[PDB]
């Protein structure tokens, strides 16, 4: 109810970022956690002031006249809390870690806030040994994602003085699992007009919510997990992927939620894993986060001396879909250097 | 019954119900990409 308006803005941010990725890497796999990316940037905004702060939340899709800064902060705090609330049969955890340089002067308020309100672990980190620091952070992310996100950080700047990381791990079982005895070992999957790859193809005949969107010329299939989560598969008609991508929005999701109807489907779904990485520094800059990178960055709410600025950002996310369910994880990295 | 065969490029969303959050979003073009 109160979360919905925010999650909807978060969804339109997800689709806008998705469309930037389709320009960066056309006709290629895309996979990311929008909630991870949004949550990491809102955390950074908690210590920002003035235009540095407003640029971040506006880039995330918020209108400050509609949703005041304090409301955005409270909302995201409530969102993280709700997502982490234990739900039987569902593994879902989203958390943050702050790796603070030995000589940093973080404000006691910033630290207590993130720890108490934003599921944050704080670690005193010696960045003078940059190789060891990078390994500590990568290993932490690896642990918190149940081993699924390995080597998040490829390079760490030698003058790094703070790193903020967000992680998400998700593991769920299908409401109606596939029988591996009905999985075809090797089936064709079209990757371009003249080329197929072979994948195992799972097969079941069950009642699912589904629709054909008559305007967008795509099939939409909902597959429930056993509690509090679902997967939506969107299968455009031949030649329609670009137009469907253009149309993806919270408005479109609301339309589909009304139109979905449960009935029998003879369903074939591939068993597969993929992984994706994104260097987000320049993308976030293009999207409107400018002052955070500048020599006049205003993070006066974070450290005593306003002594840092954003230098780099990256995301990695992984997916596996099989007969039992789905396991996915992601992590976001934000690097800071002296201002 | 209608057949739905996910045997070519598709988009995928993983949603959490209680908050209506998109946890993951993607497009699968080549499911065997390393
Ligand atoms: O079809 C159902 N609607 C679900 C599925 C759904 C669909 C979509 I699109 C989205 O994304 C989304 C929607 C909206 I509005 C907005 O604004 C955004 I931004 C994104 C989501 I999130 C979810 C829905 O919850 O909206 C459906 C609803 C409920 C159920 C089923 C389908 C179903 O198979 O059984 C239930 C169900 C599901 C899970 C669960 O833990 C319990 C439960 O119980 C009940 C009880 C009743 O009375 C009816 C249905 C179901
Ligand atoms: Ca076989």
């Amino acid at each position: 109810a109160t979360l919905y308006k925010m999650s909807s803005i978060n969804a339109d941010f997800a689709f806008n970022l998705y469309r930037r990725f389709t320009v960066e890497t056309p006709d290629k796999n895309i996979f990311f956690s929008p909630v991870s990316i949004s949550a990491a940037l809102v955390m950074l905004s908690f210590g920002a002031c003035c235009s540095t702060q407003t640029e971040i939340v506006e880039t995330l899709g918020f209108n400050l006249t509609d949703t005041p800064m304090v409301e955005i902060q409270h909302g995201f705090q409530h969102l993280i809390c709700s997502l982490n609330f234990p739900k039987k049969e569902l593994e879902l955890q989203i958390g943050n870690a702050l790796f603070i340089g030995k000589h940093l002067k973080p404000l006691a308020k910033f630290l207590n806030d993130v720890k108490t309100l934003y599921e944050t672990e704080v670690f005193s980190t010696d960045f003078s040994n940059i190789s060891a620091a990078k390994q500590e952070i990568n290993s932490h992310v690896e642990m918190q994602t149940k081993g699924k996100v390995v080597g998040l950080i490829q390079d760490l700047k030698p003058n790094t003085i703070m790193v903020l990381v967000n992680y998400i791990h998700f593991k769920a079982q299908w409401a109606n699992p596939f029988d591996p005895s009905k999985t075809e070992d090797s089936s064709s999957f079209l990757i371009d007009k003249t080329t197929t790859v072979q994948v195992p193809m799972m097969h079941q005949m069950e009642q699912y919510y589904h629709l054909v969107d008559m305007e967008l010329n795509c099939t939409v299939l909902q597959m429930d997990y056993s509690k509090n989560a679902l997967a939506l598969f969107v299968l455009p008609k031949e030649g329609q992927m670009e137009s469907v991508e253009a149309a993806m929005s919270s408005k479109t999701l609301k339309k589909w939620n009304r139109l979905l109807q449960k009935g029998w489907v003879d369903l074939f779904v591939p068993k597969f894993s993929i992984s994706a990485t994104y260097d987000l520094g320049a993308t976030l800059l293009k999207m409107g986060i400018q002052h955070a990178y500048s020599e006049n960055a205003d993070f006066s709410g974070l450290t005593e001396d306003n002594g840092l600025k954003l230098s780099n950002a990256a995301h990695k996310a992984v997916l596996h879909i099989g007969e039992k369910g789905t396991e996915a994880a992601g992590a976001m990295f934000l690097e800071a250097i002296p201002r | 019954h209608p057949i739905i065969q996910i045997d070519r490029s598709f988009m995928l969303l993983i949603l959490e119900r209680s908050t209506r959050s998109i946890l993951f979003l993607g497009k699968v073009v080549n499911p065997t990409e390393a």
